[PDB]
């Protein structure tokens, strides 16, 4: 396959004036305008396909849950006995602003889990403890204890693994619609007050974890970190990248009193 | 002598000349079309009126001025009230269309200014709030009005910032979208033809918006001196290919 | 050599290699060749 | 009140004219529909998609 | 149930109305049955609300 | 087992079955078609809504009662608030339509009665002042109500005398016309075809309807011992092959 | 492989009126009593297969 | 590929693609044509 070799010109055949009013960037090349020597590309343009680009593994949610005596608590889930997570990719902003370069996105995905363990005060030892992860699609019971009827996951795709191990699974993409909405300038219904933005369209299941051992005499902490990485990738019309910092899951909208984005010269227009 | 200059486009019971265009977008380079039997889903038959919703409706006037931010209409909601494109929406489930859209704004070889006029397939606006304030349906449903990014923020309204599109990124890469510039000085108008985009086949007509259409001063309008300094902007679109689906009762929708 | 019987369980998919910049680029339509006049 | 082979049964009335015999929205997986085999089934799986069949006979 | 994916409502209304024979009285009844046509798709399996319990069950 | 009797008319997304039919006629043996061109006049496309506006609307219920004289509807006034039908007749200049009409009464084998039920094509209906008195506009054009002949005379309305068809001929020859009975005994609907009658390809909606269906009670109703002494008579109708042109801004009709 | 095209209809024959009391599920689909346009299952019905349903 | 040699160790079996509801919907003795009256 880069340049062409060029020489001088004197033509009624002007390639560089346009009119850019008409929306089009007409596609000029070094050699409309100097002379060039002929060299050759050399490369693909492989690391930027969209499936290598949305394509690495990304952290996109840090949880934690503890192994403790439940004796007399009277609420388990407050108590980080165990925890769920309504699936999301906007919640922390790196692999967010990746994906809202695009419009509606298409993928599978393949999820890591981490868990590490951390035993804060005075421990004879390091248990070795299993944690549960269930996939809990929207309309099943959700566990109330941390060891309800629930946890029996017998429809429910559930994984078990070690604290310090990492599970992986991958879920087929789960969209209601053709592609998930990166946006959606619409309501649920027309309702004076619903929620605007935020859709179901978007919807990608939600987990529960929880530590199946019974409590040792200290108490230990699990930290669970949640990696994503989409395969299989469709994306459709590009979008203007995120400039302002995100305030909120599913909605656009930017902090009041932000800082301008555009560096301000140090000089005039004239400086370089 | 075919110019690319000299347009006609005629639509229904109804025509739009312009002597002074700069070519004319067709979003992704593609054309409205009807929806194929492969990619539907809803079984009903749909029901497509043809001439008497594919014609151009002129929504009301804007006045550009030297203070003018720029000015935001929201499809199929600029439409919800014009002749039987109206109707057939507020009585169907479900209807899908593609557009024409025709932005007109002439002046005289001594103005200068320029409008960029862009589509946004999409566009879910911010709350001027932050956090997570929603921005209530009435604001994001203005009608032939559209959105005035120079009036004041409302409760429950969008944020109206220029430079922020009205979501988190800069007005310079709006130039991503099908865009069109009408520059006093080379064009007079801007005509941009939408397809229909969507990830499903066919929606609702009012609950999701599927295109903003916005009209921004960029350079400044400068008028020859003792002019009156303003020009009016009209904007005049036409539903193309249009289908509704699943007739019954009529919605009764806020506000 | 796929191990599991689902498509989503397959590794990454493998260069579009398809690249076609003119549905953003010129999506004008009446045609404008580099060289001719943009307004004619 | 309590669950009665009664349930089952929606009344008509003689001589009404103009007026409504019964209402439902239709979400399958919950209300009236919950308890029939389709709700119980349904209620097997997150999402659905398809036709019904609302079927009455007189008696 | 779920308001973006709601499905519409289903009524019955006199057309005319009901008309009893002589030497008869009261109300009559309708049976309503339902069932999915063979258009039908169900997917993503998950646990049913409709089921729990509170201790393991012995013989 | 196929029966005169049974039947089912499935008209865009409504259905109508009955179980005591007596066969249907279908006007002048001819069935609703579109215009050809061979027969056209105006030079503009026309508009077919096509499912969303041929379906059946049922109108309000009326009851038959010892003392009825026969009711009267005018088409398409009777249906001009009826979902979209409605909208595009006051939205074109011109339309055309052919209908189904189907007159539901059902009773039990003790009771007797029997209604005749008839299309007229141009029912110029008569002032009962006599002399050149006209029938004022609204008079005729009773909406879905349409008129009821045992109602008392108003003045610049029509006659309402029924052994006169309300224009100075007699009951029995109405028979000369489309027309079906429902005679309790055998019967419990009526359904006539109506195929568009003019003597111009098309025409407006509003200022002249071409056909009036009358329903009207010849033996009276007659119940078993301690029944309640009456019965609600039904009537749906479907308008089928509309089409609709010369659209503009939306007719404003007298009252 | 999900619904036909159907269009109006004016017969002796009827679908849609049956007699419960035999039993059976008569199988009435859309097309018998609205108007319809064609349109694709896309699906088969994978995931309800009983092995699928105790099979986890 | 199985490893093992008994039958009770290989993974699930694979879809039926089977699917006949007539046993349930319509078990009539003498057969029921959509269309054609219920009762005669």
């Amino acid at each position: 396959t880069a340049s062409i070799s060029s020489g001088p010109k004197h033509t009624q055949k002007v390639p560089i004036l346009t009119a850019n009013e008409t929306g089009a960037t007409m596609p000029v090349l070094p050699s409309d305008s100097i002379e060039t020597r002929t060299t050759y590309m050399h490369f693909n343009g492989s690391e930027t396909d969209v499936e290598c680009f949305l394509g690495r593994a990304a952290c996109v949610h840090v949880t934690e849950i503890q192994n403790k005596d439940a004796t007399g608590i009277d609420n388990h889930r407050e108590a980080k006995l165990f925890n769920d997570w309504k699936i999301n990719l906007s919640s922390l902003v790196q692999l967010r602003k990746k994906l809202e370069l695009f419009t509606y996105v298409r993928f599978d995905s393949e999820y890591t889990i981490l868990a590490t363990a951390s035993q804060p005060d005075s421990a004879n030892y390091s248990s070795n403890l299993v944690v549960q992860a269930m996939y809990v699609p929207p309309g099943a019971p959700n566990p109330k204890e941390w060891d309800d009827y629930t946890w029996q996951s017998a429809s429910n795709p559930s994984v078990f693994f070690k604290v310090g191990d990492t599970s992986r699974f991958s879920v087929p993409y789960v969209g209601l619609a053709s592609a998930y909405n990166c946006f959606y300038d619409g309501y649920s219904h027309d309702d004076a007050e619903t929620q605007y933005g935020i859709t179901v369209l978007a919807h990608m299941g939600s987990m529960a974890f929880r530590i199946v051992n019974e409590h040792d005499e200290h108490k230990t902490l699990v930290k669970i970190r949640v990696y994503h990485r989409a395969k299989h990738v469709e994306a459709w019309i590009p979008r203007a990248p995120r400039a302002l910092p995100y305030t909120s899951i599913g909605r656009t909208n930017y902090p009041k009193n932000t800082e301008p984005v555009i560096k301000k010269r140090k000089g005039d227009i004239k400086s370089y | 002598g075919y110019s690319d200059r000299v347009q006609q486009i005629t639509l229904g019971n109804s025509t739009i000349t312009t002597q002074e265009a700069a070519n004319a977008v067709v979003c992704y380079a593609e054309w409205p079309e009807y929806l194929p039997d492969v990619d539907a889903s809803d079984v009903n038959k749909t029901s497509k009126p043809d001439t008497s919703v594919c014609r151009f409706y002129t929504l009301d006037s804007k006045t550009w001025t030297t203070g003018s931010k720029g000015w935001c209409w929201k499809l199929p909601d600029a439409l919800k009230d014009m002749g039987v494109f109206g109707q057939n929406m507020f009585f169907h489930s479900l209807g899908r269309s593609g557009y024409t859209v025709h932005v007109q704004c002439n002046a005289t070889k001594f103005h200068s200014g320029c409008l960029l006029v862009v589509v946004i397939p999409e566009h879910q606006l911010a709350s001027h709030e932050g956090g997570n304030v929603s921005v209530k349906y009435t604001f994001t449903h203005p009608g032939e009005r559209g959105i005035d990014l120079s009036s004041a923020n409302e409760v429950g309204g969008p944020v109206k910032d220029v430079l922020y599109n009205m979501n988190g990124t800069l007005l310079g890469n709006l130039l991503i979208f099908p865009h069109q510039f009408i520059n006093l000085r080379t064009n007079n108008t801007a005509t941009i033809v939408i397809p229909y985009i969507n990830s499903v086949p066919i929606d609702s007509m009012t609950r999701h918006n599927n295109v903003s259409l916005m009209v921004i001063p960029i350079a400044p309008l400068t008028v020859p001196t003792g002019a009156t300094p303003s020009l009016p902007i009209t904007v005049t679109i036409a539903p193309m290919c249009t289908e509704f689906s699943g007739i019954r009762s009529k919605s009764i929708v806020p506000q | 050599i796929n191990y599991y019987k689902d498509a989503a369980s397959t590794s990454s998919a493998g260069q579009s290699l398809s690249m076609d910049p003119s549905k953003f680029t010129e999506p004008v339509k009446d045609l404008m060749l580099k060289g001719a006049p943009a307004l004619n | 009140t309590k669950d009665e082979v009664n349930s089952y049964l929606i009344p008509l009335n003689a001589n009404r004219q103009n007026e409504q015999v019964f209402g439902t929205n239709l979400f399958i997986g919950d209300g009236v529909f919950k308890t029939t085999l389709l709700g119980e089934i349904v209620q097997y799986y997150t999402h659905w998609s398809g036709s019904l069949r609302f079927s009455l006979m007189y008696t | 149930p779920d308001t973006y994916t709601s499905a519409g409502f289903l009524s019955c209304w006199y057309q005319t109305s009901l008309i009893l024979p002589p030497e008869t009285t009261g109300q009559v009844y309708l049976l309503s049955f339902i069932s999915a046509c063979p258009d039908f798709k169900l997917r993503l399996m998950k646990d049913t609300q409709t089921i729990s319990q509170t201790v393991a069950l012995t013989e």
